[PDB]
DNA sequence: GCGGGGGACAGCGCGTACGTGCGTTTAAGCGGTGCTAGAGCTGTCTACGACCAATTGAGCGGCCTCGGCACCGGGATTCTCCAGGG
DNA sequence: CCCTGGAGAATCCCGGTGCCGAGGCCGCTCAATTGGTCGTAGACAGCTCTAGCACCGCTTAAACGCACGTACGCGCTGTCCCCCG
């Protein structure tokens, strides 16, 4: 294979990871795996999401992922909802939660 | 006649509320606001109708944050309404000023 | 055309829906104008910030972009609009 | 002109991992956004550690601990372990 | 004679308040602080101004969240400090869930 | 160990906090919080030193630790 | 050298070096080093100001981090600008809150 | 034995310029080149940005200037730009 | 640890503000048309920055003496809590 | 027993003193400055083509304003014990 993407079994494109990474001031010189790494990490994240995700989207028998189904996602998960927790999606809505003492006895 | 009785439709609108995401603010209010407050700062500005959009998603969502926490300091003071010094207490928490 | 007293937009209804979505049931009368307050102080916080971008990049036309920039900035980072 | 965008790699992945399901324009660009988001605070937060230890240059072993300051736990391990996996993979071929 | 319960409390605050001198003395600290970092590391050894860093950072804190615990304490119409209050301002704080 | 953190401790701390008076699990519910906020704090600084090929946690790991964390801290090489 | 030349007290040729070196963009101009060098000196300077008077208020000719943080807090604009940071032996400002105090 | 830099010379003459009859201890010292470099990147950080979002190479004045006034709270932003674009003009007088 | 004081907390009751509903009133949202300002794309010339080398003192560590101030043992002032009176 | 005015603690204020880190100078060196070449980032003038603003009216969903009473904010009390001295 020629792309660096499949020399890493990656779905990611490591060519542009590595473009990135150069023309962004981070430091005078890049490794050559640091990219690889990069492009892997993100991979595994939109895939932990869109997982998350789809099922949210499925649980309200839809077809097509729309980004409330991504806010389901985000703050259901303890730790997504961490790496996100001053992050904000358009169109996301809040999680259905009222407090005990609002409700009638 | 028929009468809910007070809290019962308070209950029934958190609920729908919380199932959506379209906006809440009405639009052109909003707009309104936001292009006054900009010429304040400097006249003769112009905004991509995205750009408004922008700042709207990101002022509900403020908003309705606030009111999560304020609303936990209504509770902390054993009540169930919330009130100015509520929201007052959440910014100076928050370390907002 | 000149343009006055425009946070009286926010009418109480809407003020009402956000703190619904918001879990509050009751509301005191004078939480309406304290939010006023409020959104005012943080309008007038990313706006300041969106512009002084928009005077930077040199242009009469606010973007969708000054305005993300500003709330990353804030702390109050923002997806959906490019970024 | 052309606009860049990870639109592609992020409709592979979803197929992988959810082959009869389709994404919105808006749920896209947010996707978009995230990923541009974790791709600066990774990049940056091993800028910094390139700088700290006056080092010129950011290789994997940057990114790697970069990513163990940013990510929760059993996020930051499995993205470790993913990780470390595909420059192995990368070396070797 | 008897100081009127709280008396004291009211001026320890003032000395404090004027001081700039560590609260908790240094060794137990330090020995908190090697435990939790051998559960990260073993074989460790510590620079004396990176426990000070420590301290002081941790210190500095604490401080600032009594502070707004006690507001929220007196949010309360209470004037005794109590867990829940700690709860609160953290939460509020973003720090706890 | 943990319980070295006194009472009396984090009394004074309460008072240079502006607080009056404390009841008695606030102690242990301020020595969860204390815990909490140094492991944060030391996991970070770790991960510095482990980054550094070091066996000697400086002042630096911690002071890039409070930054990182947003608490940053001044007198110790900012 | 160039502090001269500029008025400024603040090596404005260090300055020059780190914004080349710690990996801000590709090329670096001539006025930035210079402009900055001067923000840095002109805050630099209200600090100063403001906790000497301090240490003159609490009576020595020598300035301590209390001196600072006392300067800071005090300062409304200051305090914002360090809002996130804690200040080594800085303490606190006196403040007792109202309901807290005798009757 | 390792030649550490700082900005403490610096500071003391600029502590002269305002307050003459007055000096410094270490530990304060250090609080002070502490609060330098963390202005310093603050400023430096929010140029690099700026001039990546408008698609540019170069950090210059203008671009610090502008951080500056993302950076500060309006009254010191105001004094900081003057001192700024002061030095700098006076810069560009001698050479 | 001891001893007792006042603050937490629970119960109750009053007074009223805020939720609810309806009829009245206002302006948001819609889509449809028209106008040009300004962004974004383009194309040439050159100024300003990076980069290299060679010379020069600004800035740092190492140095000692000296005084601002942290220490102390004596006296000066402002709070508070006990006891006396009705 | 409650309320008033009194009493004695606790901490500022001082004068002697005393010691160690400030702040200063000694001299070396390495970072800055100078003089200089080369090319390119970006300034600037030209040009087009998006979308931002404006303006209107048919439609009506939302907002406003008032009426009513219910159930909650809060003020009072009263007890028991959990903190302060
Ligand atoms: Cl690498
Ligand atoms: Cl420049």
């Amino acid at each position: 294979a020629k792309t660096r993407s499949s020399r890493a079994g990656l779905q990611f494109p490591v060519g542009r990871v590595h473009r990135l990474l150069r023309k962004g001031n981070y430091a005078e010189r890049v490794g050559a795996g640091a990219p690889v790494y990069l492009a892997a990490v993100l991979e595994y994240l939109t895939a932990e999401i869109l997982e998350l995700a789809g099922n949210a989207a499925r649980d309200n028998k839809k077809t097509r992922i729309i980004p409330r189904h991504l806010q389901l996602a985000v703050r259901n998960d303890e730790e997504l909802n961490k790496l996100l927790g001053r992050v904000t999606i358009a169109q996301g809505g809040v999680l259905p939660n009222i407090q005990s003492v609002l409700l009638p006895k | 006649p028929h009468r809910y009785r007070p809290g019962t439709v308070a209950l029934r609108e958190i609920r729908r509320y919380q199932k959506s995401t379209e906006l809440l603010i009405r639009k052109l209010p909003f707009q309104r606001l936001v292009r006054e407050i900009a010429q304040d700062f400097k006249t003769d500005l112009r905004f991509q109708s995205s750009a408004v959009m922008a700042l709207q998603e990101a002022s509900e969502a403020y908003l309705v944050a606030l009111f999560e926490d304020t609303n936990l300091c209504a509770i902390h003071a054993k009540r169930v309404t919330i009130m100015p010094k509520d929201i007052q207490l959440a910014r100076r928490i928050r370390g907002e000023r | 055309k000149v343009l006055r007293d425009n946070i009286q937009g926010i009418t109480k209804p809407a003020i009402r829906r956000l703190a619904r979505r918001g879990g509050v049931k009751r509301i005191s009368g004078l939480i309406y104008e304290e939010t006023r307050g409020v959104l005012k102080v943080f309008l007038e916080n990313v706006i300041r910030d969106a512009v002084t971008y928009t005077e930077h990049a040199k242009r009469k036309t606010v973007t969708a972009m000054d305005v993300v920039y500003a709330l990353k900035r804030q702390g109050r980072t923002l997806y959906g609009f490019g970024g | 002109t052309r606009k860049e965008s990870y639109a592609i790699y992020v409709y592979k992945v979803l197929k992988q991992v959810h082959p009869d399901t389709g994404i919105s324009s808006k749920a896209m660009s947010i996707m978009n956004s995230f990923v541009n988001d974790v791709f600066e605070r990774i990049a940056g937060e091993a800028s910094r550690l390139a700088h700290y230890n006056k080092r010129s240059t950011i290789t994997s072993r940057e990114i790697q601990t970069a990513v163990r300051l940013l990510l929760p736990g059993e996020l930051a391990k499995h993205a470790v372990s993913e990780g470390t996996k595909a420059v192995t993979k990368y070396t070797s071929a």
